[PDB]
């Protein structure tokens, strides 16, 4: 595929709540006429934005010509944030270069619409619990309390549990792997009889 | 004019190891007014132990 | 979990090979294994865990 | 179980 | 027994001698071997014993 | 003989920089514990038209 005029953007796939970053939108033209460009992306409540270089007008980018603009954001949310962003053409400013045409298609607008990640603040750490159950021939039971909120922040808290038996986890390879032919010295050759 | 020149040099470029062997060092001064250059062969056997 | 010789063996040792002392670590945590799994009667539930 | 901290811990 | 160096490296080691035939001596400040990574076949370091 | 071209969407061209890094390997060096096994390396910066 392509665009005649689009827009592409560059951040990393997860971020964290507290901190923030930048968010780096770039814009392409190929088409011969040299426009300048209205861009800019629209935001959620979920987060907080604030462009470095917004007050100034782009002038315009020709062919193989790209712009390119940032954004200074903080995320607030937690989880996967759709990222948008809208940038179009201008007629009737014809001070960058000679003309500016600008008649893109019905879609003249790339508005894209891009997720990201975001964790949740603060030092992640864990905790771990096991339980061997056996009833032979009947019934067992157990309780497990899990509660560990000193200091700590809303729906960070997570846990799992896993049930299943770990005997054949290894029991394939090395199981068929060693079963050998005897030799050498009374030492070596317990070495190589014993393991059998 | 007065006094002697002096280098502080680096040997990273030496690789100071098994397979570079001993350090043979040939200082040439050309005096002016005659073009006059000799040479001293120096330090050869710098133990590199 | 496990278990290890004492975090480092004290005197100057290694220089690599596991010269005399063939780092033992596998085999004595089986052996607390082994005796974790003994019982007469049956073994509890905690050794098992 | 997993969670993040430190929300203190400054001087 | 140890020692240690002085400003002129010097120790003035003294033994006490009602013992067998032949006597052997040896002093160090590492170990009795070249210890980081002596085994390659292609090293280029040592410390005297 | 050596070069570079940074293909892109529909392999068009994309302007930018770049830095080449031809290297030899496995030098004197011991490549043991205080020793880069990275032999000679010759890096050619570049404007990508
Ligand atoms: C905003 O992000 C959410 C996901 O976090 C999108 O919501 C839906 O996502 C599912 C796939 O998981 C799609 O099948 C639905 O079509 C999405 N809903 C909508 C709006 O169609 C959502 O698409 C993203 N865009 C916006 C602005 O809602
Ligand atoms: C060597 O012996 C002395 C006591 O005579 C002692 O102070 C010293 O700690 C010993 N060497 C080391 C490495 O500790
Ligand atoms: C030397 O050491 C031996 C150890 O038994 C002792 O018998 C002897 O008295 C010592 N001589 C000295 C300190 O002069
Ligand atoms: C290497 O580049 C030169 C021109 O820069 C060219 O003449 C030559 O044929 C190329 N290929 C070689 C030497 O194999």
């Amino acid at each position: 595929a392509f665009q005649p005029f689009f827009v592409e953007l560059t951040m990393p796939y997860s971020v964290i709540r507290g901190e923030a970053f930048t968010l780096k939108a770039t814009v392409l033209n190929y088409l011969p006429k040299c426009i300048r460009v209205s861009v800019q992306l629209e935001a959620s409540p979920a987060f907080l934005a604030v462009p470095v270089e917004k007050e100034q007008a782009p002038h315009c980018i020709c062919a193989n010509g790209r712009q390119t603009v940032s954004w200074a954001v903080t995320p607030k949310s937690l989880g996967n944030v759709n990222f948008t962003v809208s940038a179009e053409a201008l007629e009737s400013q014809e001070l960058c270069g000679t003309e500016v045409p600008s008649v893109p298609e019905h879609g003249r607008k790339d508005t894209v619409i891009k997720p990201l990640l975001v964790e949740p603040e603060g030092l992640e750490k864990e905790t771990t619990f096991n339980s061997l159950l056996c009833p032979s021939g009947g019934e067992v039971s157990e309780e497990l309390s899990l509660k560990l909120p000193p200091n700590v922040v809303e729906e960070s808290a997570r846990a799992s549990v896993s049930v299943l038996g770990d005997i054949l986890g290894s029991a394939m390879q090395n199981t068929q792997n060693l079963l050998q032919m005897p030799y050498g010295c009374g030492e070596q050759n317990m070495v190589l009889f014993a393991p059998n | 004019s007065h006094g002697c020149f002096y280098q502080q040099v680096k040997t990273k470029v030496f690789q100071l190891k098994r397979k570079e062997y001993e350090m043979k060092l040939h200082t040439e001064a050309q005096i002016q007014e005659e073009g006059t250059v000799v040479e001293l062969t120096g330090r050869q056997s710098s133990e590199i132990t | 979990v496990h278990w290890e010789r004492p975090q480092k063996p004290k005197a100057p040792v290694g220089h690599f090979y596991e010269p005399q002392a063939p780092s033992a670590e596998v085999e004595m945590t089986s052996y607390v294994l082994l005796a974790y799994l003994t019982a007469q009667p049956a073994p509890t539930s905690e050794d098992l865990t | 179980l997993k969670y993040n901290i430190l929300p203190e811990k400054e001087e | 027994s140890n020692a240690t160096t002085d400003e002129h490296g010097l120790v003035q080691f003294s033994i006490n001698t009602t013992n067998v035939m032949g006597t052997s001596l040896t002093v160090r400040v590492n170990y009795k071997d070249r210890s980081p990574c002596y085994g390659y076949q292609w090293v280029s370091e040592e410390h005297e014993e | 003989n050596v070069s570079v071209c940074g293909l892109y969407t529909y392999g068009k061209p994309v302007p930018g920089h770049v830095t080449v890094s031809i290297c030899r390997k496995y030098s004197d060096a011991s490549d043991c514990h205080g020793e880069d096994s990275q032999a000679f390396c010759e890096k050619f910066s570049g404007q990508l038209n």
